[PDB]
């Protein structure tokens, strides 16, 4: 895992750039029945897909995978059905906390150097603040919804640091990114924030929320992976 | 951006948190077909 087919290329979502076609293979979209965006995901092995429970996704949405510009036609992508969707227990929706559902795909997907998973870190990780990681998405660029892929490479805060801008918002199940030029926009949800380890790309955040207005001042904030792979693990191995 | 302070409003499909101020809100990040 974490180690994609096409070698992806950083020059260091608002302010982001475009990325390198397929070098990002475990980004996913998720798509109603009108095949309209809402949410992004990222695939964790061939039957499960991780992505946001505010996304609030059912059965009837469709999980769309190895795809690079979403006007294009002639591209060699994957519409998946949805098994089940398992939504975490302890989720807020009022304080937007614990925010992970799990995917079971009906159909299993195929993977090849466009499409593969990324790595799940262990509970007890240290992905220290300063560390500069990345995220991906097709979210807005400017308050324009792009047609392809963008990317940003932004560095992790500590939660003391982020309570200074966001006070009692921020919960230990949260990790924010960002105030350093870019922002991550509607759209952007449930996609990845991804940092190295040991060579290979670790999933340590899920988009969440943020600023109102995108503004690149502000960080971001995330759901901890850390914090809800135990979660995952136990999910996974009852299914 | 003009909210009643702290209040948990709801935008297009997302939900917010007018901030402090009520000159600015924290939403969640959905896209919207509207």
């Amino acid at each position: 895992c974490g180690v994609p087919a096409i070698q992806p290329v950083l020059s260091g979502i608002v302010n982001g750039e475009e990325a390198v076609p397929g070098s990002w293979p475990w980004q996913v979209s998720l798509q109603d029945k009108t095949g309209f965006h809402f949410c992004g995901g990222s695939l964790i092995n061939e039957n499960w897909v991780v992505t946001a429970a505010h996304c609030g996704v059912t059965t009837s949405d469709v999980v769309v995978a190895g795809e690079f510009d979403q006007g294009s036609s002639s591209e060699k992508i994957q519409k998946l059905k949805i098994a089940k969707v398992f939504k975490n227990s302890k989720y807020n929706s009022l304080t937007i906390n614990n925010d992970i559902t799990l995917l079971k795909l009906s159909t299993a997907a195929s993977f090849s150097q466009t499409v593969s998973a990324v790595c799940l870190p262990s509970a007890s990780d240290d992905f220290a603040a300063g560390t500069t990681c990345v995220t991906t998405g097709w979210g807005l660029t400017r308050y324009n919804t792009p047609d392809r892929l963008q990317q940003a490479s932004l560095p992790l805060l500590s939660n003391t640091n982020c309570k200074k801008y966001w006070g009692t918002k921020i919960k230990d199940a949260m990790i924010c990114a960002g105030a350093s030029g870019v922002s991550s926009c509607m759209g952007d949800s449930g996609g990845p924030l991804v940092c190295k380890k040991n060579g290979a790309w670790t999933l340590v955040g899920i988009v969440s929320w943020g600023s109102s207005t995108c503004s690149t001042s502000t960080p971001g904030v995330y759901a901890r992976v850390t914090a809800l792979v135990n979660w995952v693990q136990q999910t996974l191995a009852a299914n | 951006i003009s909210c009643e302070p702290g209040k948990t409003f709801k935008d297009k499909c997302n939900t917010c948190r007018c901030g402090a101020d009520g000159k600015s809100a924290a939403c969640t990040l959905k896209a919207c077909p509207n």
